[PDB]
């Protein structure tokens, strides 16, 4: 597991790996936003 | 306000609520 | 190159030739055809092979009792595996028929000459001017091959186990491939199903609203579906043609490139059970019984 | 100031295409997914470790990323087994933090900065087909990958060393002290043919030709790069590439599918880059272990589990025979010239060559996309399914996928260089000025 | 009128924000309860096999199917 | 209803009959 | 248990992350 | 007021003109067949998937309810006590209880047949659109082919079997069940007709494939043809050796291969519903009895086919009661 | 010590997820990196400085 | 077996190399009109 | 309220539903 300085902070690192695919959403509804230019 | 594609949208939909609610009931149902 | 003041450089890429040959059909041409004459040659007469090193000879030869849906060129020997068989390995030409040789020759040539296809198809769509997206599209069906002539045997380190080049023996195949990796439930595999089927249903819509059309189309699709056409232009719709079915013909193949490498199709065997722990049984199990009674007849042994 | 499909000519979907004339945009473009890259490597290692459990082997756990840190001999002893966490944690940690650096500077050079560098910075500055600048980028980045490689050399020879799982009692952090520098030995590899036997440079068996290797290929990558910021391409070299950055996408894709493709072949049967003591038995060594096991657990209590190769070789009987080409560090000790011997069989095994055995058997790489183990006619009873099958399965796909990108690219690239991108010239067609019998 | 008009529209989300949680909570009463159990028939988890029955249920009679299903089930 | 099987055939054959009518009278209500 | 809700809450932190910087684009400044 | 030669104003006048209004969605004449049966047809699956047990009928939990998945959820057919019997809900069995009724499996009927009128309402649907633009009903006589192969399959099939209870129950996982139930038994494959429906269908995709690329790639620069049909026909030529020279016919070949390989399957589908099947080769098979050492292909895909007959079996049709014992169920090492 | 350590890092936490926030829009918004580059640079230079003191504190332990 | 294999080996070497020689002849792709 | 704003929350809504979809495929029935 995680060092124990650290050990309170396992559940925020459960959900970094999932972070780029937010990035391609974010992509996607950033063209949203614009309307698709 | 009651019309023919309102009929069909809202045919199609409530039951679609409804059984996405009992399937998310159901998500987390004993055993 | 060069020959002859560039002759024969010139005659390669002559475009007046009935079919244009191109400078990836001087690998294409002579590996189809040493590919087509083999396979011909082995279909029609070529001794039983051991597809496995078990030495029981299955025959795929139509002088050896067979017809044309049950000829099949054998796979390979599995002792030899993924090894290099061509004649010259062998101690003599019956020894590289017997362990299945033909069959790695008609595999290696046939490949590469699907790849200096997709090649040539690029060559004449740049000779004529056009956009060369033909070899993209054509890369589907020859990532399909690759994907059970090489890329299966690869995964399952032996030769043994591509497709036989056959009907009956495709169908073999495919029993002892859903047998040991269930294919029908990789969802890789169920999306080149539903690619395949959507390819056809937009072919038969295609072909019958241009029919109907050409009375020497838009508002009828619009008013049969209740969604209406997105691709009201014909460009975007043809692209969606050749868009569907190449990608789920790609999703397909890579499916199978995967299962080569032991990562099978969806396993829900024993999912639900009762409350005392009793297994129920679903669809899923019904077709695992269905890969049991394959799997345990396809081990010989 | 993400202009228009008007303006550009290129819609949303395919949006980034608006990027190959804007340097400065595309520069931050690709420092922003430098950063995601260094981002999804620091953010996995720590998910890993966060969900890792020093006993059981990585294998065991589904990581990826740990593997990768511990065959460079970080936190991991003799036999694989891992004496610290916090090599892996910190490599975690120092990645995300560097992406979080890398991330900023993305966003800079993208959002706000010079649009198009090529005058602000000239030094930066690049037009396509200004092939000295090209060559010029290039070089730099062969510089900087021969740094890397010779990095990895330092790391391996004058640093804790690097897992060598071929050392006797199975493996340990081994120091490189003399690697395969022999010209000879390294292009044999190249040299060597992609089928069963050979095996190209999947077939490396020892740490020593590895690191030899990259000493080679460091040192070329530095001449190569010197070579490039210091020259031109020659005519034939401008005559037989389309010179535009579609075209150089286009051979990279190139080059990087067919090296996804290797990738995928290596993990799936390399062992000695891919400790199974880390990655998990390959396939073959899967099957193999199965076999020896069995023929010691029924010696215990040779016909029965062995037989002549085609070549002539003793290898293991029955449906294993097609992997008598595995070579593995618990296998070799008790092989002989003949194949395998019968007398090393019966007195050189080890408890734990044994004990590797079974572990190997059991964890096979047979597995699902439910991440369930064993064959698809197996019931819900353990959930495993080898990294090696998770690596090659998805570097396959990628490999493919990149190749379809290069067919794609390089189509549209020959078609930009020619004008045929826009489509066929409506007034005439090459094909209008043809003999009209086909 | 149109989508766009109609879903950009504030009057949708008001008459609807009480109306689709409503319907969600229906579906969610209806499974929980157990309601879904006793109308369509399907066996809660602890009452698929019954003390009698301790294999998958089989109905032979086609005419005769009704009083054969009570019997099998727990009824 | 001399078998309990006639009977609801006859029952389902009205209810089908008053299906058809509801469809049509809201048809004919609808179109003006 | 609280685990559980303190991965909740990141998840939902970090799904808001880039809706939040679209929104105050769209709204303050309108460079989006 | 309005008709052929002064024709007073009648109901249907009305009736008529209010179905065929432009409205967002086309109602039609047909729209009264088909909007009822395909809504209770789409909606009764997802009731079965949802809630609806297969328990009582195939001895399987199969539902979201139960604990199956999209994949595993399916409307089992009824059990085939129930035979060919319509199993509506006021018949002799079920009679009138909702509960029962879905207990005994009609849930399965009332969908394939409210199916199968959606289907044929769907088809007039096609047809009143077409005539509504003046158009000819091509796209009608194509969906002639998927309406062909479900009839063949799940009406016509069933029918010839003993009951309804070997139909295709409407799921993925139940459809695969089907799908090797064909192969195990009937040699499905083997069979001639659908080897000429599976090569129209991957006919139909390469027509699919290969038609939009080269439409999107002889594109014309910047009431005309948008894409050179002289440059596909000559790249074709000079490619494959055939090509196109006509639009309309091209077309019409793209609408006409699928149409004639579903076509082809649902006559073999309609010869196994007889169990009338070119399972086996009789020269081969008695060539192998007479000759142990011989084996090709054909004889390993019989091996393969009676292994999953009998491994199958057993759970597949309950009604039979077959227990198998370890010692007679085909194996390979057994031969 | 263990606590510290926990604040400072949650301190970055919230930092990194303000800054997450701020950049974007401070370097996308008209005239927005002029007249702000002093505190876009404080709160960089804040997060590095504190991303370093955490690394200190972790050695210490 | 050796003579075979020699002359399979010119065979594939002398296709390749008309293969390779030919993309070479090719001249670059340009546009005329710029 | 603006259209890509309604559509991005649609979007993350059945992003959940599929979320939770999934992690009762993981755990409870169906999960052996
Ligand atoms: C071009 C492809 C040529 C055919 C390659 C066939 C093959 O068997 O190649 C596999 C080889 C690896 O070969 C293996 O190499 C192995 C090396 O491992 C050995 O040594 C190792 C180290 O000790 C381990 O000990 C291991 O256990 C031991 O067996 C063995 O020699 C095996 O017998 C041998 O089969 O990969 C390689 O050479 C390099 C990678 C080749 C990638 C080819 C993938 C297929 C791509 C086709 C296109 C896809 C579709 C695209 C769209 C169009
Ligand atoms: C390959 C990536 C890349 C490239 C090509 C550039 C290029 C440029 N940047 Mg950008 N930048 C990057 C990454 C990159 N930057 C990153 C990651 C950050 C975040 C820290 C920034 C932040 C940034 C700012 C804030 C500014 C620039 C500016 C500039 C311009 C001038 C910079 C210069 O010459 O000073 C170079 C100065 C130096 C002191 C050189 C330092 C080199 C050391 C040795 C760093 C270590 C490099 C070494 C190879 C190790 C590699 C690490 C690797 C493993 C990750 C130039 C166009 C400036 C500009 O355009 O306006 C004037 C500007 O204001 N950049
Ligand atoms: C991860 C891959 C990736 C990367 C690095 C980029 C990068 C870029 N794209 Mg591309 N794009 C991508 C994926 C990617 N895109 C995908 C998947 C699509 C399909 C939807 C597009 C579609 C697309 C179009 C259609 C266009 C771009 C454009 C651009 C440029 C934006 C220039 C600008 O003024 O910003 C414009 C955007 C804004 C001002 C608002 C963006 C604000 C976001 C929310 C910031 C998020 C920051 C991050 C989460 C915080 C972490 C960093 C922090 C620590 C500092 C930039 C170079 C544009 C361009 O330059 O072309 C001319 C353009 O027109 N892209
Ligand atoms: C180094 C890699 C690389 C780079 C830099 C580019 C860059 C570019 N490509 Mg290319 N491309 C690549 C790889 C690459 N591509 C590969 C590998 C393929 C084959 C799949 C393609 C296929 C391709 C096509 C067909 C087209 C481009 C286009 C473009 C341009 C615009 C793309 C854009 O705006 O994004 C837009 C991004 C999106 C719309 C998001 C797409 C989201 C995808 C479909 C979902 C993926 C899901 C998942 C991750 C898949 C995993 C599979 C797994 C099994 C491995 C740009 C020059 C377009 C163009 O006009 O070029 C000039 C164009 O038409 N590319
Ligand atoms: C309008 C479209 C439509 C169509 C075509 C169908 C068609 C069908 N439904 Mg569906 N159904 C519909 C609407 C429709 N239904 C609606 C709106 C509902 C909701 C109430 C249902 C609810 C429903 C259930 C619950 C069931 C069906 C079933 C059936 C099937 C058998 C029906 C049958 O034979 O008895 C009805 C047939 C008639 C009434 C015959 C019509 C002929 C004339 C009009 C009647 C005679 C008139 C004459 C003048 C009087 C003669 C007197 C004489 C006796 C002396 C059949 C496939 C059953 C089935 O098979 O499921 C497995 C079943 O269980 N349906
Ligand atoms: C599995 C493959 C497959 C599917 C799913 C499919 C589906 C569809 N094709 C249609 C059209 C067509 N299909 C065509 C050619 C083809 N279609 C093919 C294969 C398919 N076609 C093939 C191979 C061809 C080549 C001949 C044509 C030419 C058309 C059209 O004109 C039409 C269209 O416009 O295309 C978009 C639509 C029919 C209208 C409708 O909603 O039904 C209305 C009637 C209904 C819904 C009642 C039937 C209900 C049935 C019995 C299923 C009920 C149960 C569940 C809903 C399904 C259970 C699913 C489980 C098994 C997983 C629909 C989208
Ligand atoms: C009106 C239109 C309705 C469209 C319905 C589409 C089918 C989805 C039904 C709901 C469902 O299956 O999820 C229901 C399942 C429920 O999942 C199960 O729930 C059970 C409840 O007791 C248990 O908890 C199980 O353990 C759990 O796995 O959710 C999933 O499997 C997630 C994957 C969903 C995949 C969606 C379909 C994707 C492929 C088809 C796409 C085209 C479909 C539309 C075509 C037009
Ligand atoms: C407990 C039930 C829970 C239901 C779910 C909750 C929502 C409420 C839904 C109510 C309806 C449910 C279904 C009834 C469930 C139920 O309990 O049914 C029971 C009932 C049968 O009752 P009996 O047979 O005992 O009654 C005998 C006689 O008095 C009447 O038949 O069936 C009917 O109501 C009539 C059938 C439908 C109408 C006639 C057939 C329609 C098709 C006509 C087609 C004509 C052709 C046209 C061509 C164009
Ligand atoms: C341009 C743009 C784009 C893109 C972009 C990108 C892609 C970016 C990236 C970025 C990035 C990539 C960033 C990063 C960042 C990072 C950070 C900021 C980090 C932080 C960290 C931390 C804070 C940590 C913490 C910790 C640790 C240390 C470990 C343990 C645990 C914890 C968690 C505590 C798009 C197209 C969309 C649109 C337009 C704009
Ligand atoms: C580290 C390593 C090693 C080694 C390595 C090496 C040695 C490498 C090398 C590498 C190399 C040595 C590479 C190469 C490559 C090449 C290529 C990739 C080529 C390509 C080509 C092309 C692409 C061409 C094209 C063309 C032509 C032909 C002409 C005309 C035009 C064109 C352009 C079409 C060892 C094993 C020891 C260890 C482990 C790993
Ligand atoms: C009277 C009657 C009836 C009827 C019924 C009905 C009519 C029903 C309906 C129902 C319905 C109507 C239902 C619905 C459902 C739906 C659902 C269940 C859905 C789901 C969805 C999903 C799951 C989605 C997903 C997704 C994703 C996530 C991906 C992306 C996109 C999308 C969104 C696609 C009964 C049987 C009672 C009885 C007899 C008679
Ligand atoms: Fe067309």
């Amino acid at each position: 597991k995680l060092p124990e300085a650290y050990a309170p902070f396992a559940p925020i690192v459960d959900v970094l790996p999932v972070i780029p695919v937010f990035f391609i959403l974010l992509a996607f509804v950033w063209q949203a936003a614009v309307s698709f230019r | 306000i009651f019309t023919v594609r309102w009929l069909a949208i809202h045919g199609i939909a409530v039951p679609t609520i409804f059984f996405l609610g009992a399937i998310t009931a159901m998500q987390f149902i004993q055993r | 190159n060069s020959s002859l003041w560039a002759r024969f450089c010139e005659w390669i890429t002559s475009t007046e030739n009935r079919l244009y040959i191109g400078w990836f059909g001087v690998i294409m041409i002579p590996c189809l055809l040493t590919a087509t004459s083999v396979f011909i040659i082995a279909f029609i007469a070529a001794p039983p092979v051991d597809i496995d090193g078990i030495r029981e000879p299955v025959s795929g030869s139509l002088l050896y009792g067979n017809n044309i849906i049950t000829g099949a060129v054998i796979p390979t020997s599995n002792a030899i595996g993924l090894h290099f068989y061509p004649i010259w390995e062998a101690a003599s030409l019956d020894e590289w028929l017997y362990n299945g040789g033909p069959y790695q020759l008609i595999v290696c040539h046939f490949l590469l000459g699907v790849y200096c296809y997709m090649g040539r198809e690029w060559e004449l769509s740049f000779r004529l001017g056009m956009r060369p997206w033909i070899a993209v599209a054509y890369s589907a069906p020859v990532a399909a091959a690759s994907a059970v002539f090489l890329v299966y045997p690869i995964g399952q380190g032996s030769f043994s186990d591509g497709m036989p080049l056959g009907i009956s023996g495709t169908f073999n195949f495919m029993i002892v491939f859903q047998a040991e990796h269930n294919i029908l439930m990789h969802p890789f595999h169920m999306l080149g199903v539903a690619g395949v089927f959507g390819g056809s249903l937009f072919s038969a819509m295609h072909g019958s609203l241009v029919t109907s059309s050409l009375i020497r189309a838009h508002g009828y699709f619009g008013r049969l579906i209740f969604q209406y056409a997105s691709f009201n232009n014909s460009r975007s719709l043809h692209f969606f043609l050749a868009a569907w079915p190449v990608i789920g013909i790609w999703f397909t193949a890579l499916g199978l490139s995967t299962m080569a490498f032991n990562l099978n199709g969806f396993n829900f065997n024993q999912s639900v059970v009762d409350s005392q722990g009793r297994v129920l049984n679903t669809w899923a199990d019904i077709i695992n019984r269905a890969n049991l009674g394959m799997e345990v007849m396809h081990e010989r042994n | 100031g993400g202009r228009d499909q008007e303006t550009t000519g290129f819609a949303w979907w395919s949006g980034n295409a608006r990027l190959i004339n804007l340097s400065g945009k595309l520069l931050g473009a690709h420092v922003a997914h430098a950063g995601l890259i260094v981002f999804w490597a620091g953010a996995m290692n720590l998910f890993e470790v966060s969900h890792f459990v020093p006993e059981k082997p990585m294998y065991e756990q589904g990581l990826i990323l740990l593997p990768h840190i511990a065959t460079l001999g970080y936190g991991v002893g003799p036999g694989g087994e891992i004496i610290d966490t916090f090599p892996y944690f910190v490599s975690g940690v120092l990645h995300l933090i560097s992406s979080a650096v890398l991330g900023f500077g993305g966003v800079y050079h993208s959002l706000i900065g010079p649009e198009t560098l090529e005058e602000s910075y000239p030094f930066f500055g690049y037009v396509w087909k200004d092939k000295n600048k090209m060559t010029n980028i290039l070089g730099y980045h062969l510089i900087m990958l021969g740094l890397g490689a010779w990095l990895l050399v330092w790391k391996a020879m004058y640093f804790g060393g690097v897992y060598d799982t071929w050392a006797p009692g199975g493996g340990d952090v081994r120091v490189i002290t003399n690697p395969t520098t022999n010209a000879a030995v390294i292009f044999g590899y190249l040299v060597k043919s992609p089928f069963g036997g050979d095996g190209w440079i999947c077939s490396v068996d020892n740490m020593e030709d590895i690191i030899g290797g990259h000493i080679w290929i460091g040192t070329l990558e530095i001449l190569g790069g010197i070579w490039h910021i210091y020259t031109t391409p020659w005519p034939w070299a401008r005559r037989a590439f389309v010179w535009s950055g579609e075209a150089y996408l286009s051979y990279s894709l190139g080059a990087i599918g067919v090296m996804g493709f290797i990738a995928c072949c290596m993990s799936w049967f390399n062992n000695t880059a891919y400790p199974s003591e880390f990655y998990g038995p390959t396939g073959p060594e899967a099957s193999q272990s199965q076999a020896f096991t069995f023929l010691v657990r029924d010696q215990r209590l040779l016909g029965k589990y062995l037989m002549r190769s085609p070549t002539g070789e003793i290898i293991f009987g029955g449906e294993t025979m097609r992997f008598w080409d595995f070579r593995g560090p618990w296998l070799e000790p008790l092989r002989g010239p003949n194949g395998l011997d019968l007398n090393k069989l019966k007195n050189d095994i080890q408890p734990w060559q044994e004990r590797r055995a079974a572990e190997y058997m059991t964890h096979a790489p047979l597995g699902s996309l439910n991440s369930v183990g064993g064959v698809a006619t197996e019931i819900n009873a353990v959930n495993f399914v080898s990294p090696r099958s998770w690596l090659a399965c998805s570097h396959f796909c990628l490999g493919f996928f990149f190749f379809i990108g290069h067919l794609w690219h390089a189509g549209r690239a020959r078609a930009a260089a020619a004008g045929f991108e826009k489509g066929i010239d409506r007034f005439d067609e090459p094909v209008l000025s043809m003999r009209p019998l086909d | 009128r149109p989508f766009s008009d109609i879903l950009t529209s504030i009057r949708y989300w008001v008459i609807h924000s009480i109306t689709v949680p409503a319907l969600f909570i229906a579906g969610w009463l209806f499974v929980s309860t157990g309601l879904a159990y006793d109308v369509f028939g399907t066996p809660r988890p602890n009452e698929y096999f019954t003390e009698d029955r301790q294999e998958a249920p089989l109905i032979t009679d086609r005419f005769n199917a009704l009083e054969q299903v009570k019997k099998l089930s727990g009824n | 209803a001399v078998t309990p099987s006639l009977k609801n055939f006859l029952g389902s054959l009205i209810a089908g009959a008053t299906v058809l009518g509801g469809i049509a009278l809201a048809i004919t209500a609808v179109s003006k | 248990n609280i685990e559980l809700a303190l991965t909740l809450v990141s998840l939902v932190l970090v799904v808001s992350a880039g809706p939040l910087v679209v929104v105050l684009l769209s709204a303050r400044g309108g460079n989006l | 007021a309005i008709g052929t030669y002064q024709e007073k104003r009648t109901w249907f006048d009305d009736a008529d003109d209010w179905l065929r209004q432009d409205r967002f969605v086309f109602v039609g004449w047909s729209g009264l067949l088909l909007f009822p049966c395909a809504y209770f047809a789409l909606g009764g699956w997802l009731t079965g998937t949802t809630f609806v047990t297969s328990w009582y009928t195939h001895g399987l939990a199969t539902s979201y309810l139960e604990g199956c998945n999209f994949l595993t959820a399916a409307v089992s057919t009824p059990a085939n006590s129930m035979a060919h019997s319509l199993l509506f809900v006021w018949g002799p069995e079920a009679q009138g209880d909702f509960t029962r009724w879905c207990q005994l499996g009609g849930l399965w009927a009332f969908v394939a047949l409210h199916g199968a009128f959606g289907l044929i309402g769907f088809m007039l649907r096609q047809f009143e659109i077409a005539r509504s633009v003046n158009l000819r009903p091509y796209n009608a006589i194509a969906f002639s082919a998927p309406i062909a192969v479900f009839v063949s399959v799940f009406l016509i099939y069933p029918l010839g079997q003993s009951g309804w209870f070997f139909a295709p129950s409407f799921g993925v996982a139940a459809i695969f069940r089907f799908i090797l139930f064909f192969q195990g038994f009937h040699n499905w494959t083997l069979n001639p007709f659908h080897m000429m429906g599976v090569a129209g269908v991957l006919g139909a995709a390469l027509l699919c494939a290969i038609h939009g690329a080269t439409v999107e790639n002889t594109l014309f620069e910047d009431a005309e043809e948008t894409y050179s049909m002289v440059t596909a026909n000559r790249f074709w030529s000079q490619i494959f050796g055939v090509a196109f020279s006509n639009k309309r016919w091209l077309h019409f070949f793209m609408l006409l291969v699928p149409v004639t390989g579903l076509w082809m399957s649902a006559i073999g589908v309609v010869g196994l519903a007889l169990n009338l099947r070119a399972y086996d080769f009789v020269s081969q098979e008695i060539r192998a009895a007479e000759d142990p050492e011989f084996e090709t292909f054909y004889t390993k895909n019989i091996l393969l086919n009676e292994g999953i007959r009998a491994w199958m079996a057993a759970q597949d049709q309950p009604h039979e009661r077959l227990v198998f014992p370890e010692e007679v169920l085909p194996r390979g090492n057994a031969l | 010590m263990t606590s510290i350590l926990q604040v400072a890092l949650l301190a970055l936490i919230f930092v990194s997820f303000a800054l997450v926030v701020g950049v974007p829009v401070v370097f996308a918004t008209p005239n927005g990196w002029t007249d702000n580059k002093g505190a876009v640079f404080s709160g960089l230079s804040l997060w590095l400085l504190l991303v370093f003191v955490v690394g200190i504190l972790n050695s210490f332990v | 077996m050796l003579t075979l294999k020699i002359f399979v080996y010119t065979v594939v070497t002398f296709f390749v190399c008309l293969f390779i020689f030919g993309f070479l002849s090719n001249d670059p792709a340009r546009n005329p009109g710029k | 309220i603006p259209l890509w704003l309604v559509g991005t929350v649609v979007g993350t809504l059945a992003i959940g539903l599929l979320a939770v979809f999934f992690y009762g495929s993981y755990v409870g029935l169906g999960s052996s």
